């Protein structure tokens, strides 16, 4: 009753709890760089949207010719694992890891965690106009005045 | 004091040492030693017992060998494991940047099983590291260390705890092997067991024997009295061998019908198969050792007999039903006792030839696997030993082994001390090893069994307490992997010299003397009652009957370093901890003037740290150089010495080296013949001695502030040597090459006339910072440009090229000479890796004079940083009127307990002063005793005490007593050890007498350029667009929380949206508001920080209506 | 009576993990 509750107050739908269109994130937060030497490195994201993108031509050029069901539960439910495998690894059975056997960023991964809310914002960084060095004593001075 | 070239220095050594300190690098040299297995190490580990030695690489040949297919028809043999000679000496590997290695030959043979055949061929099985006679290794030219990993002992551990519901006492035994599962033996809080072999929820004792085949009879006969188990053959609840081995195996996986291989086979697979279940040589001792087994035995091996099992059953079950000891049949009697966690005996030393031994061994792991798997898929009859083995991934494992591991670190060489005590190294953590901070703080502290053998002083000071610990001095390796330590053993009060190497373990039930005892003579006691401990640790005192053993010398629970601080019985040891750790971290001086006062150490540590010019042959001297020294033997041939003049360190330290002696000297096997670094006439240095005053004096000595005398500076006393190297390459592009040249992109000709003709500066030229290095150049393309810039560049009538300018400059506060010129090429037949056409190294060094702020410190612990640089008059002086050094506060005295400064300040005035004792008709009862033949000195003398046993207190009010002035009758320095001095600053004596004196001190590395950083504008990341900062940036200031909690408290909140906007992510705004400060106009308001709106969009990105309003 | 404590439980627990990683 709470939640059938909550659906009840505010002016929405159980419509997005379904989808029919997955959005993308903007490229420069998944940035590609070449190193000296012809040295590349991007981020790990790219090819679980392209396990996507060929899931859904896949099936999608598959249904046009039509098909024994057996095939189309499996490449649905593929597509459904790799919806869940870009939001979040490792939350359904076993993660998604790739060379070293070492697990990927997901999406909650950018979010959740050692890199969380305070560990971008309120973890604190660096700034210039700035300085350190060591210090010694200025006995002559005043309490306005330093050296 | 067999030591041929030593100069004289007296001691105040009350008692004598019959045993000599042994050799330091024994740990490291002769743990390689073995796996080579040496015609040395045959002797040497032939002499003292040990009957049948074997070779370290033959350990694992004989597990290894012979190899065996699945089919049975075919065999594989491996045979003697022997080395080649050296390729390259080490002046050239560490100049030429290679390993310091050597080849391998392994003589294998492939058998036939069906008809027997004879290929036999000696294979190169690689390339294979070596170790100096340095104790060291070259790789790559870096010198790198191994450091020794301690862990705990396999083998039978038995605990007790008490439950805390009913508070009953529960006894359990881990018994672990070496790789492989375990097995627990454990006691419910009721009844009555808990026998769950690799943590499969319980078992009980008697389906394992019956199951092990053996009658419910035998459980009555041998184990009935001992009658808990008696409840466990009620209870068994099942009749039956294989009938309960059938629940068994259903223990096991659970789920499957078993068959008669998983009856008893099975787990004779897993207890008496010897190809994956296989317990440590010494863990096999160590199971003989403790359950009072046939011990009687040369035995070798690593299989489990369940007669071992039923006897830590017996044990066990004797030990929870309450006794003290326990015998065995065919077997010796055993004290019932539990068990000990961080004991030495239960906590051995993986040495290197162990870890390489492990390294070998997991190298032929990977090796073999597809040896065998190729056992069969390569055809028969065609196959030579040459077309099976892979040599490559062994020397992938070695080379994989020396990079990547914590255990493998840079030689720290800046301090030949330090690089002494970065060997004789205790360390807890590592691969093997426990985790760091998933370790409780109660391995860290010292329990009464580390006495003798690890000195518990010496750590670091930060996040690693308990975990490094320090090799004591008289400590030497068990080659089963233990400390063992020699004691005097003592007959009815009279002691032998019967030198006996012991370990802790055995040291439990004997009876450990004292070191400073009242000894007669003979080794007879004065006295009838002595302390002692008991195997507890506690102390007791105890009459003179029961002593077997004795201590050999003080000083043993102290290690090396630790061993050079004296006085350290009269002040803290947290301070010494602190002081002592700082010793590592001296610089070198140019002088090396000897110390004034030291002990029985820094002689006898310089010539076994091996950077000094030891006399190899006994001969006479020929011919010297500045660079060289030709010898002459004195049988027939003469041999040349080239010292080593100005290397690098690691560090940027000096590694000159430099003669003492003339040309023409008889000299004998091991004397000095030139020293190196702060080494003077055989032993160490790390500064200078000087005058110093205690008195506070105008808020100069501030909390531990520190000033200095004019003179040093001008006579350059403190003077330092640093050289920094820089490195760039000539590499290929996509586009094309980069370029080394004389010619250049626009630019000034006054920046060009110290190059050569080929790009790169010539030799002594002065740099400042901004200067240019290597010309490189490289091509840019084809761009397009402004029609402005393109305008202006038709107006001067000068298109540049199409190339860019991106040459190689200095960094910044940076300046001095540069010496050597280091150059390769690929096309010059130079190895370098892939890409690269050509590189260059440089080499710059600086003489940096001392100035303020920098780190000093005394040997008591006692440090602080430079304040003032004086001139020479304002300054207090004595009545003759010689100025003062450094003064030194007041209040560092009493909170922080360091008085040994103010013992070595009295006894230092009084070796700068010299005495000659007056008692012409009778010896005062203060120097009555000590030694006799000292009661003189002539001035600026050489003397030294040692740790425990040097100087008394009236002895030390003795000495004062005497006082030979310095040119007319003149006792500047009273009775009380103290002066009456002038005001430097307006003139008049001060109204009361100042302790003042002599005092050694030192300087470390701590320099102002090091740590000194600053920023206006420079780099960011590419990720974010924050500052970023390494070696070659500027650096960066990370600004924290607790900061931004404080600006709160404040609540100058335009500082903060000053800070985390402008300052650190906003690009569009920094333009602006460097913009506007070039104009001098208004300050912008800050706009939205971007970095924010990031998180927006990643909200936007999983399915978030998210909206401001 | 050499039973233990919650091992039918590990074999709830390990079993409804198990069919879990079988079903997935």
């Amino acid at each position: 009753l709470k939640v059938v509750a909550a659906f009840q107050q505010s002016g929405n739908s159980p419509m997005g709890m379904v989808l029919d269109a997955v959005p993308v994130i903007p490229p420069e937060l998944r940035p590609m760089v070449q190193l000296d030497g012809g040295r590349f490195a991007t981020s790990d994201l790219n090819d679980l949207y392209r396990r996507v993108i060929n899931r859904n031509n896949r099936l999608k050029r598959l249904i046009d010719l039509g098909a024994p069901e057996i095939i189309v539960n499996n490449e649905k439910r593929m597509l459904q694992e790799s919806v869940d495998a870009l939001f979040d690894n490792g939350r359904r059975g076993r993660p998604v890891t790739g060379p070293g056997n070492r697990p990927l960023k997901s999406l909650s991964d950018l979010l959740k965690g050692k890199q969380g809310r305070f560990r971008q914002n309120l973890l604190g960084k660096r700034v210039d106009y700035s300085g350190r060095s060591v210090i010694v004593v200025g006995p002559q001075l005043k309490l306005h005045q330093c050296g | 004091n067999s030591v041929p070239g030593a100069p004289n220095r007296v001691s105040f050594a009350k008692l004598r040492e019959p045993l000599e300190v042994p050799g330091l690098l024994d740990v490291q040299t002769d743990s390689f030693e073995w796996l080579i297995g040496s015609p040395r190490w045959r002797e040497s580990a032939a002499e003292r017992g040990d009957v049948n030695p074997v070779g370290g690489l033959e350990e694992v040949l004989y597990e290894l060998s012979p190899i065996e297919d699945f089919s049975g028809s075919m065999s594989l043999s491996f045979s003697d494991p022997r080395f080649d000679d050296v390729k390259a000496p080490v002046d050239e590997c560490k100049d030429k940047d290679m390993t310091y290695a050597a080849p391998l030959f392994v003589t294998a043979e492939f058998i036939n099983n069906n008809t027997g055949e004879i290929k036999s061929q000696t294979v190169f099985m690689g390339d294979f590291p070596m170790m100096t006679e340095k104790g060291t290794f070259i790789i790559n030219g870096t010198e790198r260390v191994v450091v020794s990993q301690l862990v705990r002992s396999p083998g039978v551990y038995f605990d007790e705890t008490i439950d805390k519901s009913t508070d009953k006492t529960l006894h359990s035994v881990k018994v672990i092997p070496s790789r492989g599962a375990w097995l627990e033996f454990d006691v419910d809080k009721r009844d009555t067991v808990g026998v769950r072999i690799d943590r499969k929820r319980r078992q009980p004792v008697t389906v394992l024997l019956k199951a092990l085949g053996w009658t419910s009879e035998q459980i009555v006969e041998r184990f009935g009295f001992s009658e808990i188990m008696r409840s466990t053959l009620e209870k068994d609840n099942t009749v039956g061998t294989d009938e309960a081995l059938l629940d068994i195996y259903r223990k096991l996986r659970p789920g499957e019908p078993p068959t008669k291989e998983s009856a008893q086979t099975l787990l004779e697979n897993l207890f008496f198969k010897e190809k994956r279940y296989d317990l440590a040589r010494v863990g096999r001792y160590k199971v003989n050792k403790k359950l009072g087994l046939h011990v009687g035995e040369p035995i070798t091996s690593s299989t489990l007999t369940e007669e071992d099992v039923v006897a830590t059953i017996e044990y066990l079950v004797r030990l929870h039903e309450g006794q003290t000891t326990m015998t065995v049949p065919g077997g010796v009697e055993v004290p019932v006792e539990t068990d000990d966690i961080d004991h030495f005996g239960n906590r051995r030393l993986r040495t290197v030839g162990e870890l390489i031994q492990n390294q070998i061994r997991v190298g032929m792991s990977r090796m073999e696997r597809v040896v065998r798997e190729r056992m069969t898929t390569q055809d028969v009859e065609a196959i030579t030993p040459q077309t099976l083995i892979n040599i490559r991934p062994v020397v992938a494992a070695i080379k994989e082994f020396f990079g990547t591991s914590q255990l493998s670190q840079f030689m720290d060489q800046n301090n030949p001390l330090s690089g002494l005590t970065h060997k004789r190294r205790l360390s807890a953590l590592g691969p093997g090893g426990l985790s760091r901070e998933r370790a409780g703080l109660e391995v860290r502290d010292v329990h009464p069994s580390h006495y003798g053998r690890m000195c518990p002083i010496e750590t670091p000071e930060g996040p690693n307490i308990g975990l490094i610990g320090s090799l004591s001095v008289y400590a030497r390796v068990n080659p089963f992997g233990f400390i063992e330590t020699p004691y005097r053993k003592v007959v009815d009060g009279v002691v032998s010299d019967e030198i006996v190497y012991l370990t802790a373990d055995e040291e439990d039930r004997h009876v450990v003397a004292q070191a400073n005892s009242p000894i007669d003579a003979d080794g007879r006691f004065v006295e009838p009652r002595v302390l002692v401990r008991r195997k507890a640790g506690e102390v007791e005192y105890v009459p003179s009957s029961e002593v077997d053993y004795m201590d050999v010398s003080p000083r043993q629970m102290v290690s090396v370093a630790t061993a050079m601080i004296p006085f350290l019985e009269h002040d803290d040891a947290n301070r010494a901890l602190m002081g002592a750790n700082m010793q590592r971290q001296a610089v070198p001086l140019v002088r090396s003037e000897a110390p004034l006062v030291g002990t029985g150490m820094e002689l006898r540590a310089a010539i076994d740290a091996g950077d000094v010019v030891v006399a190899e042959e006994s001969g006479v001297i020929e011919e010297v150089s500045a660079d060289y020294i030709t010898v002459m033997h004195d049988n027939g041939t003469r041999r040349t010495y080239r010292m080593r003049k100005f290397a690098r360190s690691n560090h940027g330290t000096c590694a000159n080296q430099c003669p003492i002696v003339d040309a023409g000297d008889r000299v004998e096997a091991g004397q000095v013949i030139a020293d190196g670094p702060c080494t003077d006439d055989g032993e160490m240095a790390l500064g200078k001695n000087l005058l110093v005053a205690i008195m506070p004096w105008e808020g100069h000595n501030y909390e531990d502030a520190i000033i200095l005398s004019n003179r040093l500076v001008e006579e350059d006393v403190l003077t330092s040597i640093h050289i920094e190297e820089h490195e760039i390459d000539a590499r290929d592009t996509k586009l094309g090459a980069e370029e080394i040249t004389r010619d250049i992109p626009n630019i000034s000709d006054e920046v060009l006339a110290d190059l050569d003709e080929r790009g790169i500066v010539r030799i002594g030229a002065e740099v400042r910072d901004g200067d240019i290095l290597v010309g490189k150049v490289t091509p840019k393309g084809e761009t397009e440009l402004t029609p402005e810039e393109r305008l202006l560049r038709a107006i001067f009538g000068e298109k540049a090229r199409e190339v860019r300018d991106t040459s190689l400059k200095v960094p910044h506060g940076e300046s001095g000479k540069v010496i050597g010129i280091r150059v390769f090429s690929r096309e010059d037949e130079d190895e370098l890796p892939a890409g690269v056409n050509e590189l260059v190294r440089v080499y710059v060094a600086q003489k940096r004079k001392i100035s303020d702020g920098d780190k000093l410190a005394g040997r008591h612990g006692n440090k602080g940083v430079i304040g003032k640089i004086l001139p020479v008059e304002d300054m207090p002086f004595l009545a003759d009127g010689t100025p003062v050094d450094i003064i030194l506060n007041t209040h560092g005295v009493p909170r922080r307990m360091n008085i040994g400064q103010i013992l070595e300040t009295h006894l230092g005035w009084c070796a700068h002063s010299g005495w000659k004792v007056d008692a012409a008709k009778g010896v005062p009862d203060w120097a009555a005793r000590l030694p006799d033949e000292l009661l003189e000195a002539q001035p600026n003398a050489i003397v030294s005490t040692p740790v425990f046993d040097g100087a008394q207190e009236a002895e030390l009010q003795g000495l004062l007593s005497c006082t030979l002035p310095n040119r007319d009758g003149d006792v500047l320095v009273d009775a009380d050890g103290k002066a009456m001095l002038f005001d430097g600053r307006s003139g008049e004596p001060f109204p009361y007498p100042v302790t003042v004196g002599y005092m050694y001190i030192m300087k470390l590395h701590h320099l102002v350029d090091d740590k000194i950083h600053a920023r206006s504008t420079g780099p960011y990341s590419m990720i974010t667009q924050q500052p970023l900062g390494g070696k070659a940036q500027f650096g960066g200031q990370r600004f924290g929380e607790m900061e931004c909690w404080a600006m709160q408290a404040y609540g100058a909140a335009y500082t903060l949206q000053e800070l985390l906007t402008i300052k650190s992510d906003d690009t569009v705004g920094r333009v602006k508001v460097y913009e506007a400060i070039v104009k001098g106009e208004n300050i912008p308001e800050p706009g939205i920080p971007e970095s924010f709106k990031v998180l927006l969009k990643e909200l936007q990105s999983l399915c978030l209506n998210v909206e401001v309003l | 009576f050499v039973w233990d404590e919650d091992e039918s439980e590990a074999l709830r627990q390990a079993r409804k993990d198990a069919e879990l990683t079988a079903s997935a």
